[PDB]
């Protein structure tokens, strides 16, 4: 009720955060290849303000 | 090793180039002629020290530790042919090649002359032993356990290679212990705590702490056949020993923070006995007994200031002989009783008498009856940590009566009447079962004869 | 830009706490405006007041930990002895992860983040500290 | 047809030998211009309507990710106006260097690129000829190497394994398993390539033989992860023992050479006292192998090989140079005294 | 990576069309022309990596030849040196 | 690192070489040993010690290109270290000649227990 | 035969047999009317080739070499015993339509390869027309049940990409339920009282079912009587060589046609059968379950063991 | 100068929400052919002011693959409106 539960909460915890995170990153990618390209020229776009990248 | 991994390897080629069920007779008749040459060429003198020949063996000087490693591979073989005899017999071969190629790892480990190919022999296991878990084991949720076997010993492992690398580009080359004259100290900083801490945690992943620990009764739980590399998981937890070998040197004086690791394996060495009274598993018992007098060696060794390395030295392989014939204890009878749970255990003592001898001196060995191989070493930890202050009896002397309960608790349970069933489990201890469960006192109570060849430098 | 993060290690110190979190709540002001590009364009077509994405108040939330990142290190390096230190300096994790804990309610989002906000913030002040270098040249 | 399958395949990597082999910069231009225009019909051949539909998608990315090269190609010529092969003079120009080449080496921007394109086509044959784009560009960064802003390059590796570490627990497709891992070590020989661009390419060799492997093997059968459950049974156990050799290898274990050049990855990286980042990716590739286990814990487990159809007859593929090919991606870790001497 | 073929075996894929003056079918040069043979002077046996920290000077000159920057720069501002005294005389000069 | 475009140059010719029966040699090939079962392995043989001439060449294949391969390495690293020692004798204040002092003036930290 | 890349350069097998002797042909018949009293008699003079019906051990009928191997290798359910159709089984009755299709591509395979191989007619008994014909009475007559009927109509839709069909595809005369007294004359002793709803619902699918197939721009040669008895042999053997060639081919759809010009109709016809692991390929089953044909991971899964007798009969050392 | 700022916004007609965005996809393919000439011209003005006199077959080679590129996606949204009849870029079933 300690050792293979508040042993087993942080751990796999860690498995559960990266599930939850590998949800969001191909479910949203289902076509839309207008909503791909507009995503591209705003990588390129932040690209010119934010760092060094010009300097 | 001049010619140890030489001839262990040309054993390799002899199981599916060999006939029929003459697999077993020929490949337990081989290995113990090899038993003679570890043991003649080793045990040699002996002052400061043997470098063996070269750049790949320094000869185990300090601690022998060698032989133990040699035992088990003529002494497991018997033991899986319980409840293997199913398969295929090229798939049943495989099983047995897995198990010698693990062997041959570990003999150039332990000696290793270096750190370089420490590194990639100290994770050159976990590939069979794996495989083991994943093939012919028992019932499900071995999957997770395999997982869970592995990312943990990975995960801890890894800082090493940012650690030694950073010492063989900064001072000098790390081929070479003897060659770590020349050792600068270590001052406190926000920098070198971390070179300590990746230095050290890898370590405490093998031989376990009260954190990090859940695998452990997941590989013995859920456990191939009868026993089989559990055994072998044995040496695979004492065998962590490297910390000996690293922190003997390369900072040895950062001490202020080793209170952390003192404790949290001591409050945790008095609970994880008690946490297993009321456990319903029998593989799950050794198992956390397996973890107490295992903890016992640590503050053994982040105590420096020998009369400590002396036990710590005797202490690995203490349980390594006992908790390797409790397995045998417990891989017999399950080949008769097709269930693990103790409880349902009850009746014994009377269809098994000539085993119920064995049960008797292997518990005592717990208890472990003062002229014996583990009270002589469990003396020093108290000759050690009572000069640290006098509170660490303790803590320390519980975990010598916690114990006393816990190993008579098992000795009692097969002790009932009138058994209730079984029409099944009639076979009266055939002589695999009795030949397989000797050959571990004998060696053990033999070593306490003169038990000077225990001894570290120290 | 660069100009920022050398106005923030160079002038205050844990004193000047008007200025402080002043200098420290743009870069949390900023970070919620890359999230913000993102929400409109990867998730989907929005409301007709675009930006009207999904969940929205991506910055509300940013500059309001942001403003707090620098406020409970310049009270506290303030209050305590005057130094900038590691034990110092982790007060600011634990507090600033609850309004992410307090938004989106807690027990299994802001259990934890307490638990990891306060680590990383830790050692950025031992990361100076020490002499580390990220992005190092021979 | 038949004659000229090897005339369009012939002048695939006569692309790539004029990428390698120029000093000028409209040549290099031509090179991976008429690669682009090279790889369109082997994406065709069964004139099925989604191969149509993801070449296509192929197609227009490519297109900018060449036309974006010429406008980094005319402001050295308007900043000092020599055409040799070297430093650009310009960050405005180095900066739209990269990030145009970064897209057909497609990293952790630009996401759909791979797996979209890859899924999709029904040729799974090969399909390895995303190795060739994945060798063309690689021959130009070790030129383009002293002039770069320093913080980019480092910033797309650091993303790279991060987002294809992640990909492939949602996945089933053995293709986006196999699209995903891709953008994996795509990450790694951009991260050394400030320190000693020699040993680069080393990353790069041993990524080649074991993804030639890896579709050989798939090419018997399968092509969805259930159906790498209906092989052992009944096509050859032989194959379930050969695929557990290299899925395992490939996420870099010590005793296989999978992991040879992590090994030495980081002797080249540590010296120069660069220590968090090599951490922060070393931490990362413990994820890379958790899409191999959950992926072997089916094939080599006997998980239900249903649906009784039994195959008495023999078979006949062609396994072209594929049994001497697990030879050097397994027991070579030993085998590499100096890898970096002969290539270096 | 750069193999080099052209280096063993002794003909030019190109290797013309690389500079300002390497060929000049009829010897009809540029404009920068007499830069580019002073340039490729300093740094020939130079690797490169010192190029940029010591000759620094033939490249500035050269660099803004093909611009002449500050040349705009210091000719636009005459137009405020004079051409602000527009009805404050200064014709300077009379025709012709 | 002149002449460019070869295998191994013509100033490779004071070389040992690294000649035959090192245990690398044995083991380019050993492998290749192994390699070819596997060629019968793959096929349904059944037998694994098949016919020769596939259980042969494999052998030529790797122990020839192994010897050939290894000319070069040990050359690249002679003139890996042709180049240092040069750099080594020249520049003296970029490599000091540094006193040696015994265990008389060191007084270390010093910290017991 | 088109025999890897190297061969096909020199000397194609495109247009260099079809004289109009490849006459792809096919009959479908009914319960004991059309097995061979005309179908196997058409061989002379035109030189086709004849093949079976159906049968178990067809896959076992090829392999060498050769003898038919037991049906507990190959686990069917069990001819001449499915006539008791037992509704309510373990069973199960559509593990049978598992292998009698499954031999069904093989037989419809190992005609076409032959004719680039020689370039004879072939004549079929039941094509993979014919199996949805037993469909009808296999649904209405309740021995099977759904998820069993979308698996194979799935596959059939999978199974059939690059396929020519016949020409000159002859409904045999088949008489009104004569085969009802047929059925019992002709001996067949597990033929039993399986009632109209098995035997009516077959005779509606001709017309049905078949009728598709009829519809095609091949002519088909149409009776309805009791046989042929000398009056329809002749007139399938002359009145079909007249009608082979000229009133015959509208859109043709089979000669291998104007992709025989080294394209897909001349190479990846006849690599797409020959060694036939290709088309047992897509043949593998279903996502999961399936609920019939399954087929255990060690029991029965342990039945390829007692087949694994050396897994290669004989091959010896050295060559 | 002012020559060379424009064009260079010129350049920025290939915006990509508005290259690949939206359907009546040919107004797509159509600003890639405009990208081009905005190439055309401006590697055409500092080549002939500064006399090269051998780069001159850069801008003329440049057009021969811009239009053969240009050849070939043309090619393909007739075999996407070969099976549907119109472009409609938000057709999408192969995703990712
Ligand atoms: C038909 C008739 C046939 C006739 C047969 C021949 C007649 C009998 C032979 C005469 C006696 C020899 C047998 C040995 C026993 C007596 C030893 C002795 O006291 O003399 C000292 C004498 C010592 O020699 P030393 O010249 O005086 O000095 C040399 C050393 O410096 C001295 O110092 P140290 O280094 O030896 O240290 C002392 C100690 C230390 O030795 C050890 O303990 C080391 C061994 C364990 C090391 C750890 C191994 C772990 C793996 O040695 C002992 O252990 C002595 C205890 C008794 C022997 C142990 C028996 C083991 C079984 O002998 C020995 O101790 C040698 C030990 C060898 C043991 C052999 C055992 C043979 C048993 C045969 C089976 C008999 C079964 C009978 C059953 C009957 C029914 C129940
Ligand atoms: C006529 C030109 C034919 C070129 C064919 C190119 C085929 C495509 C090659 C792609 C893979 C490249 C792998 C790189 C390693 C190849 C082995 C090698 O080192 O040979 C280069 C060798 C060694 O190169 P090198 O020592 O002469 O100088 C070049 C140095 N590198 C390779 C680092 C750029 O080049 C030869 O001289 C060929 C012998
Ligand atoms: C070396 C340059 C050769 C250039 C040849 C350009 C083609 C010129 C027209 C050739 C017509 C030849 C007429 C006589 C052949 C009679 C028809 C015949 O037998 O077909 C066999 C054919 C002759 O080709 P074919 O052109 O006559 O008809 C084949 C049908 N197509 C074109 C659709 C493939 O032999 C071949 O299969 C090889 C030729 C392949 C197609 C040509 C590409 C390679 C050209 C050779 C290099
Ligand atoms: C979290 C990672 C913590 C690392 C912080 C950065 C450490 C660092 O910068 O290196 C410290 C130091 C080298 O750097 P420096 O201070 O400049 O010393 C002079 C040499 N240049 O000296 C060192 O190289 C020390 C090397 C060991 C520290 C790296 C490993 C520490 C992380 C191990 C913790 C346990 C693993 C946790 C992650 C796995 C679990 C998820
Ligand atoms: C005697 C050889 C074994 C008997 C003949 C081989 C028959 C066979 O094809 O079995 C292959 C078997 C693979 O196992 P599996 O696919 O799961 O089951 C199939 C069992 N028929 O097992 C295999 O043989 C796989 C091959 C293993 C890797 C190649 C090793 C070749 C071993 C033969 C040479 C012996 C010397 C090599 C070892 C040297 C060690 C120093």
């Amino acid at each position: 009720l300690l050792d293979l539960i508040w042993l087993e909460a942080i751990l796999p915890k860690t498995i559960s955060l990266a599930q939850m995170k590998a949800s969001t990153l191909v479910t949203n990618q289902k076509g839309l290849i207008k909503l791909y390209f507009l995503s591209f020229l705003i990588t390129i776009l932040i690209s010119m303000i934010l760092f060094n990248f010009h300097e | 090793m001049l010619k140890y991994i030489i001839p262990t390897i040309m054993l390799m080629p002899l199981t599916w180039l060999s006939k029929n069920n003459m697999i077993w007779v020929n490949s337990t008749a081989h290995s113990l002629l090899i038993s003679f040459t570890s043991l003649l060429l080793m045990n040699q003198f002996g002052d400061n020290s043997l470098n063996f020949s070269l750049l790949f063996f320094s000869d185990s000087l300090s601690t022998p530790l060698l032989i133990l490693t040699m035992w088990l591979l003529p002494l497991m073989l018997m033991a899986s042919q319980h409840h293997l005899s199913k398969e295929n017999l090229t798939r049943k071969k495989l099983f047995i090649t897995m198990l010698i190629s693990l062997q041959l790892f570990l003999i150039m480990t332990f000696t290793a002359m270096e750190l370089i190919l420490f590194y990639i022999l100290f994770e050159a296991t976990l590939v069979p032993t794996l495989i083991i878990i994943t093939r012919w084991g028992n019932q499900t949720e071995r999957l997770n356990a395999g997982l869970y076997f592995l990312f943990y010993t990975l995960a801890g492992s890894l800082p090493l290679l940012v650690a030694l690398i950073y010492i063989q580009n900064t001072v000098g080359s790390l081929n070479f212990l003897m060659l770590q004259y020349w050792v600068q100290p270590v001052h406190n900083s926000w920098s070198n705590v971390f070179m300590w801490l990746a230095c050290m945690m890898a370590f405490m992943v093998k031989m376990p702490l009260y954190g990090l620990h859940l695998w452990l009764p997941k590989a013995h739980v859920e456990a191939p056949i009868a026993g089989s590399m559990v055994l072998a998981a044995v040496l695979l937890k004492l065998g962590g020993y490297g910390m000996l070998r690293i922190t003997l040197i390369l900072n040895p004086m950062t001490d202020f923070m080793a209170y952390p690791f003192i404790m949290l394996s001591l409050w945790g060495m008095i609970m994880t006995s008690s946490i297993c009274l009321r456990q319903t598993d029998l593989k799950s018992l050794i198992a956390y007994s397996s973890v107490s007098h295992m903890a016992l060696v640590i503050v053994a060794i982040l105590i420096q200031t020998p009369w400590s390395y002396m036990g710590a030295t005797a202490l690995m392989i203490a349980h390594g002989l006992t908790s390797s014939m409790l397995f045998c204890l417990a891989n017999s009878n399950y080949e008769r009783i097709h269930s693990r749970t103790m409880i349902l255990a009850r009746g014994l003592q009377t269809l098994l008498p000539l085993m119920a001898t064995w049960w008797l001196l292997a518990s005592l060995t717990n208890l472990a009856l003062p002229p014996t191989i583990n009270l002589i070493g469990e003396l020093f930890v108290v000759m050690s940590t009572f000069s640290w202050s006098n509170i660490t009896i303790i803590l320390m002397g519980v975990n010598m009566v916690i114990t006393a309960l816990y190993s008579l608790y098992m000795l009692i349970m097969t002790q009932r009447g009138k058994y209730t069933y079984h029409i099944n489990n009639i076979s009266p201890s055939f002589t695999r079962e009795n030949a397989l469960m000797s050959l571990h006192i004998l060696p053990l109570l033999l070593l306490t004869l003169n038990p000077k060849i225990i001894l570290g430098p120290l | 830009a660069k100009t920022v993060l050398r106005q923030y290690w160079d002038i205050p110190e844990g004193t000047e706490c008007h200025r402080k979190t002043y200098a420290t709540t743009s870069i949390g002001g900023a970070a919620g405006l890359v999230v913000s590009a993102y929400s409109v364009a990867l998730k989907t077509p929005t409301s007709f007041l675009e930006g009207v994405a999904r969940t929205g108040r991506y910055t509300f939330t940013a500059a309001a930990i942001g403003a707090i990142f620098g406020l409970t290190s310049c009270i506290s390096a303030q209050v305590r002895e005057k130094p900038d230190d590691p034990l110092n300096y982790l007060i600011g994790g634990c507090a600033g992860g609850l309004i992410l804990g307090a938004r989106t309610r807690s027990y299994g989002i802001g259990a934890a983040a307490c638990a990891y906000m306060g680590l990383t913030a830790a050692l950025v002040k031992m990361g100076q500290l020490e002499g580390w270098q990220v992005f190092a040249e021979p | 047809n038949p004659i000229i399958f090897i005339i369009i395949l012939l002048t695939i990597m006569l692309g790539t030998i004029i990428v390698m082999i120029s000093s000028h910069w409209l040549l290099v231009w031509i090179g991976f211009e008429m690669n682009m225009l090279a790889i369109i019909p082997i994406m065709m051949k069964n004139h099925n309507p989604r191969a149509t539909e993801a070449s296509t998608k192929y197609f227009l990315t490519q297109s900018t990710a060449s036309m974006l090269l010429m406008m980094a190609v005319i402001i050295n010529l308007m900043f000092s106006g020599q055409w040799t092969v070297m430093k650009l003079f310009n960050p405005m120009a180095s900066m739209l260097m990269t990030m145009a080449l970064a897209m057909k080496l497609g990293m952790a921007p630009f996401h759909f690129w791979v797996p979209e394109v890859t899924q999709g086509i029904p040729l799974s044959s090969g399909l390895i000829l995303l190795t060739w784009q994945k060798l063309a560009p690689m021959s130009v960064l070790y030129q383009i190497f002293p002039s770069i802003n320093l913080n980019l390059i480092l910033t797309l590796s650091v993303l790279s394994i991060l987002i294809g570490g992640w990909g492939g627990l949602n996945q089933t497709q053995l293709r986006k398993i196999m699209a995903y891992s891709s953008i994996a070590h795509m990450g790694w020989m951009t991260a050394v390539l400030p320190y000693n661009p020699t040993m680069t390419l080393l990353n790069l060799i041993i990524y080649i033989i074991m993804t030639s492997t890896m579709f050989t093997m798939f090419m018997a059968n399968s092509t969805t992860t259930t159906l790498s459950l209906s092989h052992t049974w009944n096509k050859t156990p032989i194959m379930t023992v050969l695929i557990l050799a290299t899925l395992l290898s490939m996420g870099g274990l010590p005793p296989l050479s999978g992991f040879m050049p992590k090994w030495m990855i980081i002797q080249e990286m540590t010296k120069n006292n660069s220590i968090i980042l090599p951490t922060f990716m070393a931490i990362t590739a413990l994820l890379n192998l958790y899409f191999y286990m959950r992926l072997t814990y089916s094939t080599t487990l006997t998980m239900f090989p249903s649906t009784n159809n039994m195959k008495m007859k023999w078979q006949f593929p062609l396994m072209k140079k594929m049994t001497f090919l697990p030879t050097m991606v397994v027991l070579s870790t030993m085998m590499l005294p100096l890898t970096p001497m002969l290539s270096v | 990576p750069f193999f080099d073929v052209q280096k063993r075996l002794g003909v030019d894929l190109d290797r013309w069309m690389t500079i300002q003056s390497a060929e000049q079918p009829h010897k009809i040069p540029s404009r920068c022309h007499a830069f580019e043979k002073e340039w490729i002077e300093c740094a020939h046996g130079i690797g490169s990596i010192r190029a940029e920290k010591e000759c620094k000077i033939e490249f500035e000159d050269f660099r803004e030849c093909l611009l002449r920057q500050k040349t705009m720069k210091r000719l636009h501002a005459i137009r405020r040196q004079r051409e602000k005294l527009i009805k404050e005389g200064k014709y300077t000069p009379p025709p012709h | 690192g002149r002449a460019t475009f070869q295998f191994l140059p013509d100033e490779a010719r004071s070389l040992p070489p690294p000649k035959l029966t090192d245990p690398r040699l044995a083991f380019v090939g050993f492998l290749g040993y192994c390699s070819g079962l596997i060629d019968n392995a793959i096929r349904r043989r059944p037998v694994l010690l098949a016919g020769l001439h596939r259980q042969l060449l494999y052998i030529t294949s790797f122990v020839f290109v192994g010897y050939y391969l290894l000319k070069r390495q040990d050359y690249m690293y002679a003139v890996r270290d042709h180049d240092m020692f040069s750099y080594i004798k020249s520049h003296p204040e970029d490599f000091p000649e540094k006193d040696k002092k015994t265990y008389g003036e060191v007084f270390e930290e010093f910290h017991p227990v | 035969l088109q025999y890897g890349p190297l061969a096909y350069i020199l000397g194609e097998k495109a247009t260099k047999k079809m004289t109009e002797k490849s006459k792809l042909i096919t009959v479908d018949g009914n319960i004991c009317s059309g097995k061979s009293k005309l179908a196997k008699e058409i061989a002379e003079k035109l030189g086709l080739k004849h093949f079976p019906e159906a049968g178990i051990h067809y896959v076992d009928s090829t392999t060498g070499d050769g003898k038919p191997l037991p049906v507990q290798f190959s686990g069917n359910c069990s001819l001449e015993k499915f006539y008791d159709d037992p509704k309510s089984n373990d069973g199960n009755s559509y593990r049978l339509q598992a292998w009698l299709y499954a031999s069904r591509l093989l037989q419809y395979a190992d005609a076409l390869e032959h004719l680039l191989s020689t370039g004879q007619g072939v004549v079929l008994e039941r094509s993979i027309y014919s199996d949805f014909v037993f469909l009808e009475a296999m649904y209405r007559q309740g021995f099977i049940r759904k998820q069993c009927v979308d698996h194979y109509n799935q596959v059939k839709k999978v199974t059939i990409c690059e396929y020519l069909p016949p020409h000159v595809v002859v409904y045999v005369d088949v008489p009104v339920p004569e085969v009802q007294s047929r059925i019992q004359k002709k001996g067949n002793p597990h033929e039993m009282k399986i009632t109209s709803a098995y035997l009516q619902d077959i005779e509606n699918a001709y017309k049905g079912t078949f009728l598709p197939e009829m519809s095609e721009k091949c002519e088909v040669l149409q009776y309805s009587a009791w046989e042929a008895q000398d009056a329809e042999k002749v007139v399938e053997d002359i009145e079909y060589l007249k009608y082979d060639k000229g009133p015959w081919l509208d859109q043709n759809d089979r000669n291998l046609h104007k992709l025989r010009m080294l394209v897909q109709d001349k190479l990846e016809v006849l690599n797409y059968t020959s060694i036939p692991v290709f088309l047992p390929e897509v043949t593998v089953g279903a996502h999961q379950s399936d609920q019939v044909f399954q087929e255990f991971t060690e029991l029965p899964g342990r039945k390829y063991r007692a087949g694994y007798n050396e897994d290669v009969g004989d091959k010896w050392i050295w060559l | 100068s002012m020559v060379y700022m424009n064009i260079m916004m010129a350049f920025t007609v290939s915006l990509v929400g508005l290259l690949m965005y939206r359907s009546h996809l040919m107004s797509s393919l159509l600003c890639l052919e405009g990208m081009m000439l905005s190439l055309f011209v401006m590697a055409a003005l500092t080549i002939l002011n500064s006399h090269f006199t051998l780069a001159s077959m850069m801008p003329i080679i440049l057009l021969v693959f811009a239009a053969c590129e240009a050849a070939l996606g043309l090619s393909l949204l007739v075999m996407v409106s070969n099976t549907y009849g119109t472009d409609y870029v938000q057709n999408l079933n192969l995703l990712q």
